């Protein structure tokens, strides 16, 4: 399996694996989850009340300094009861790792923010906002800031649709750019492309 | 930076979004006196740097 | 290229730089419009035996990730990976 | 071959021409109907069909790599010609 | 396998001293600037002469689409609709029956020029080499429906430029 | 304390943006979509999907392209239970129609069957 | 030696940094034992807090305090301790050796659906 | 059936934060119509506003209407800061769209609509 | 086989480091020359 | 490949705009060293994955 197939790091999942169970014991109070990807990414999923508990931690424990927020980012899993799952993507200069916290919230439940650990956050959970529509308590300036001034609906849920509801054009009668229910002089062609035949054996899931 | 489109527009066909680097390798390969032209515009380079 | 010697002298001495070795209009030395045609080669793959997929297949040998911990002694604390070496100052040309 | 219509609209390849009582000709009012008068179900028509001494033909369209898929025909059939799918030569069993 | 940028502690000597000073009171740097600036007045301009000049192009470059022909008149397409499953804008649009002979041959063939992106993954996913990309970038409109293309527009350009697509084909086929 | 009790149904219609109409009358298909018969591979029958009734598509006047005014009208959502897409549709507000899944039912296979001393079921070849 | 810069923007040298150190260690530890002593936290913060401390009594020179330590400059090395003892006075206030709070729903990390 | 709020424990305290969002959108109307220039009056700006709040009134969750007050703060800091054009203003009045067949009988007239 | 490869030898050397050349006299010859210049004009 | 090539990293000393920039004209110069050395170590080979 030499030429097309990646190498394995053993070496370094050993050792996300080492500091994955680290953390999980020195923090049993939020760590749900601990896993290693094949591909050797370090994944802590926690609780949703530990998100200031964990991230301080990692960002100042002398064998975590987890100094860098690289990226924060929610995901929308409908069929999940809590459907958004806010992953932080951190990254040690001086351990020259990197490290992902998980944790989840559904529309109503808000996350504490994490500008109190890191400020780069200030933009990103905000971002959070504006596309998914999660809340995140005691954040400095939430508002949106990426959609429109006027915009109704988080455009990144899944049950949004591709193109909004709306759409904009100049209209000359009241001198105004204006929005209007979104008609499409060529509707978007869903295309249907899943194969029928199982693609992974070991990603089977078992049975009812 | 126009002699270095001139290299993408080589290499793919367009001159800036080129879809070049795929999954799985790049699109195509180099066609032939590519790699001497980018020599000779790295011959010539340093001096630019050097007047900017 | 074509540039008359006081020209290019006066020009020469204005940048401080011998600006006819390295010119920045392309002339004869770029390659041909018209190559000849290539003959590129074959991957690793292309063999007629001992080439059975299975053996090869790279998407296939992707596993679930190990869950490491789940909620259904003296052991030394660990770090994510060992400290990152210092880096060493160039001995190309390190400014000092 | 391109035809007309009875409006005088050129009929294309497909078979496509406006009504006379469609309004949609107005947009060719002032301007043109640009149809294409190479159809290539005239075009293959004026090909000979190919004599060959084999019972399976095979067809690239030509140019090895700059034709289509190579494709194996079958010449059993005497009242018909064995045609390529891809472009539409058609070859025939010379015994 | 790092390097300092502007951690140059100056010299304090007179000589240097009196150096900076008189680079500071009799312009040095100012006039190498202006040196600079008279070395590029005195060089030959890069400057081509469009339209009768043109930029250099390769053969791999793309342009305006093109519906091509086999070498006797019949055309390339048969209706398998890889290029508008691949078009990552979607801009083709393909409907297709059998036409009088029984050919799989398309009705609808349009290509959306304003949706496109021109990232040739049509000319590279067709089988047939039906759709290329030709080499064709000066064909702007004055209205936003002649870029609008359907089946006699590809085909027309095909007839028109497949003395070129088909020369631009055979230098980069072996690459492909 | 630090939570409250909330006993009320689960509503966010005033949350997501949608116009009235995109809610109040749709009907939401909750069902698991059926093998294609062109195929006998299952595995899109494996999770349950969530669409939208069809609304009306158009001819565009100047391409003949399909308008339309839908903008539901390309929305699937998989879920990997019944109840997850019925909690899904009711926390919407959208109506919705639930199909049970229709698995097979298992078959007697026998292969000596086909050559029986007896009965109809033989092969008459093979 | 009297080192004439760090290096980093913002961050001073230090003076005197293994008498800052050890203060700082023996501040952490001070903190630190306030902690319960069955909790992994106090156990691994000890532990390298330990060995920290006997690195810095064991090297009179900055140097190669600075390669033995293995954290960079010497500054930084003060940063973290102060880093880890904010980190410690903020982790007595958590508790977060209790166990855990709630447990997440049947298949709320389940990949993929 | 115990979640974690927003800002309410029930649903008083969110009905004083949709009343003190009310006054300050009541307050902002004229200084709105004037410096955008708006053509409507502020009596139809405050219709408007009154509007946008009955639409929500069949609310009875506390946290969403906390976020309905939320949004509303964040829709009102948009106008009061000069962030929103007068277009974005305007487009509460949807002033270009057609009137929309109401009855069964026009709705059948017009097409496949329910 | 036939490829788009650097040649036998591969190719020269690039140069990539600063050259700014250093020209022009001292500190102390401009002052001379400025000074010299109004001395003339002064006479 | 980066591992395989030999550059240099700019580094800044004050935080501010000019650092930068003399970092930004560094790695311009680093990426000419880098770019000689990626066309006198070209392989030869396949350009996609060998996967089809
Ligand atoms: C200073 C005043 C101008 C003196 C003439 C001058 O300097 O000519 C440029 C002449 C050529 O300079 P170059 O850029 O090195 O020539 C390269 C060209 O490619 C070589 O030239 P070329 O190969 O391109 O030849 C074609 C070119 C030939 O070039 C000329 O005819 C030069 C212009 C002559 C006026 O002719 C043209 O392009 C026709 C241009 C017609 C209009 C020119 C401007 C007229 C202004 C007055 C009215 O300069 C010198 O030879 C050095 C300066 C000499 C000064 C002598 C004392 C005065
Ligand atoms: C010019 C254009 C300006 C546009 C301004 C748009 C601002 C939109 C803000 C909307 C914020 C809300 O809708 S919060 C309302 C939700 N409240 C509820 O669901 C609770 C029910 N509320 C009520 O019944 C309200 O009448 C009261 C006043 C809170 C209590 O009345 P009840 O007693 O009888
Ligand atoms: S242009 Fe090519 S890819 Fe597209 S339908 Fe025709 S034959 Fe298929
Ligand atoms: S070039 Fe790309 S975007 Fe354009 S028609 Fe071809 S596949 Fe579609
Ligand atoms: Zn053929």
């Amino acid at each position: 399996t030499r030429p097309t197939v990646r190498p394995r790091n053993d070496v370094a999942h050993k050792q996300l694996s080492a500091f994955g169970e680290y953390v999980a014991e020195i923090l049993p109070k939020y760590v749900q989850q601990v896993q290693v990807s094949c591909f050797s990414e370090l994944e802590i999923c926690i609780h949703p009340d530990g998100v200031i508990p964990v991230l301080t931690f990692l960002r100042d424990h002398s064998n975590a300094q987890f100094k860098s927020l690289a990226d924060l980012t929610a995901v929308d899993i409908p069929t999940r009861q809590n459907r958004f799952e806010i992953v932080y993507n951190l990254l040690s200069l001086r351990f020259n790792s990197r490290i992902r916290v998980k944790t989840y919230t559904d529309e109503l439940t808000p996350v504490e923010s994490s500008v109190s650990v890191y400020k780069a956050a200030n933009w990103y959970e905000r971002e959070i906002w504006d596309m998914f529509g999660v809340f995140f308590a005691n954040h400095p300036d939430l508002r949106r800031i990426l959609t429109d001034y006027g915009f109704e609906g988080h455009p990144f849920r899944k049950d949004f649709p591709l193109s909004g509801y709306v759409e904009l054009r100049y209209d000359d009668e009241v001198k105004r750019v204006v929005a209007e229910p979104v008609e499409l002089a060529q509707e978007f062609r869903k295309f249907d492309l899943n194969s029928p035949w199982e693609a992974f054996p070991a990603y089977r899931q078992p049975p009812e | 930076r126009e002699k270095m489109f001139e290299f993408y527009e080589r290499v793919s066909g367009a001159r800036m979004h080129a879809a070049y680097v795929r999954p799985g390798g790049v699109h195509q390969d180099l066609p032939l006196g590519l790699m001497d032209d980018i020599y000779e515009f790295s011959k010539n380079f340093s001096l630019r740097i050097d007047e900017l | 290229a074509s540039a008359t010697r006081l020209i290019q002298g006066l020009r020469n001495w204005a940048s401080g730089r011998d600006l006819q070795a390295k010119l920045q209009l392309r002339y004869q030395e770029i390659s041909k419009r018209t190559q000849p045609p290539p003959k590129l080669p074959v991957g690793p793959s292309h063999r007629l035996s001992n080439n059975y997929y299975c053996a090869r297949d790279g998407r296939r040998e992707a596993m679930p990730p190990s869950i490491v911990m789940s909620s259904q002694s003296e052991k030394k604390a660990v770090s994510p990976a060992p400290p990152i070496k210092r880096w060493e100052l160039s001995q190309d040309e390190p400014y000092l | 071959g391109v035809r007309t219509s009875p409006t005088g609209e050129k009929v294309t390849h497909t078979g496509q021409v406006y009504d006379d009582e469609d309004y949609r000709r107005v947009r060719f009012v002032g301007r043109q109907k640009e149809v294409n008068e190479n159809f290539a179900i005239d075009l293959i028509a004026e090909q000979p069909v190919s004599q060959v001494g084999s019972r399976v033909i095979s067809c690239d369209g030509g140019g090895g790599a700059l034709g289509h898929p190579r494709v194996y025909i079958n010449l059993d059939k005497e009242t018909k010609t064995g045609t390529c799918g891809y472009c539409g030569l058609q070859f025939r069993q010379q015994h | 396998t790092y390097k300092y940028v502007n951690l140059r502690e100056p010299s304090m000597d007179m000589k240097s001293v009196t150096d900076r000073a008189a680079q500071t009171l009799l312009w040095t740097e100012l006039i190498r600037g202006l040196g600079m600036t008279l070395s590029y007045l005195f060089r030959e301009p890069a400057t081509i002469n469009y339209p009768f000049e043109k930029g250099p192009l390769s053969p791999r470059f793309r342009g305006e689409h093109a519906l091509r022909r086999y070498p006797s008149g019949e055309e390339r397409c048969i209706a398998c609709k890889l290029c508008e499953a691949v078009c990552p804008a979607q801009a083709i649009t393909i409907e297709a029956e059998p036409r009088a002979d029984g050919s799989r041959r398309t009705t609808r063939y349009d290509i959306d020029m304003t949706k496109c992106i021109y990232c040739g993954f049509c000319q590279e996913a067709c089988p047939v080499d039906a759709i290329v990309e030709g080499p064709n970038f000066e064909f702007s409109t004055e209205t936003h429906e002649e870029l609008l293309y359907n089946k006699e527009k590809l085909l027309n350009n095909g007839d028109k430029w497949e003395a070129e697509i088909a020369a631009n084909i055979q230098a980069d086929y072996l690459y492909r | 304390t630090q939570l409250i009790t909330v006993d009320e149904k689960l509503d966010i219609t005033t949350l997501t943006g949608v116009p009235e109409e995109h809610i109040k009358t749709r009907k939401a298909r909750i069902f698991v979509p059926a093998r294609n018969n062109m195929q006998s591979g299952v595995n899109n029958t494996k999770k349950w999907k969530m669409e939208f009734d069809t609304r009306e598509r158009w001819e565009n006047p100047l391409m003949g392209w399909a308008s339309t005014a839908d903008p539901l009208s390309n929305l699937v959502l998989t879920f990997s239970t019944k109840e997850d897409a019925i909690a899904f549709a009711e926390k919407n507000g959208w109506s919705y129609d639930v199909e049970e899944r229709k698995v097979p039912k298992p078959k007697s296979k026998s292969y000596g069957a086909n050559f029986s001393w007896n009965k109809r079921t033989r092969v008459s070849t093979k | 030696l009297l080192k004439k810069t760090t290096g980093l923007v913002g961050l001073a040298v230090c003076e005197t940094p293994h008498e800052r150190l050890k203060i700082l260690y023996t501040k952490i530890l001070d903190v630190l034992g306030h902690i319960p002593k069955n909790a992994a936290y106090r156990k691994y913060t000890e532990q390298i807090t330990n060995e920290k401390l006997s690195i810095v009594k064991a090297e009179p020179d900055v140097k190669k305090l600075e390669e033995q330590l293995q954290g960079g400059q010497i500054e930084e090395v003060i940063l973290q301790a102060e880093n880890e003892l904010s980190l410690a006075r903020k982790m007595i206030q958590w508790k977060p050796w209790e166990p855990l709070v709630e447990e997440p729903p049947a298949s709320q990390w389940k990949w993929p659906i | 059936t115990s979640v974690k709020p927003i800002f309410s424990r029930d649903m008083n305290e969110a009905k004083r934060r949709v009343r003190e969002l009310y006054r300050a959108w009541y307050r902002e109307v004229p200084n709105t119509v004037h410096l955008f220039q708006l053509d409507i009056s502020v009596k139809q700006g405050r219709d408007k506003v009154r509007e946008m709040f009955k639409k929500n009134a069949h609310v009875t969750d506390p946290r969403v209407v906390d976020l309905l007050v939320i949004k509303g703060k964040m829709e009102l800091e948009e106008t009061i800061n000069v962030w929103k054009q007068r277009t974005h203003v305007m487009r509460f009045f949807h002033e270009t769209e057609a009137p929309r067949p109401k009855d069964f009988l026009s709705k059948f007239y017009v097409g496949h609509d329910p | 086989v036939k490829q788009d490869m650097p040649p036998v030898g591969g190719y020269g050397p690039i140069d990539y480091k600063r050259n700014l050349p250093r020209r022009g006299l001292s500190g102390y010859s401009m002052f001379a020359v400025g000074i010299g210049a109004l001395l003339f004009g002064y006479w | 490949v980066y591992d395989q090539v030999e550059f240099d990293v700019p580094i800044g000393s004050r935080g501010d705009c000019y650092d930068r920039y003399l970092c930004r004209v560094e790695e311009m110069r680093q990426s000419i060293r880098i770019i000689s050395q990626c066309l006198n170590k070209m392989p030869p080979g396949e350009i996609k994955v060998d996967d089809a």
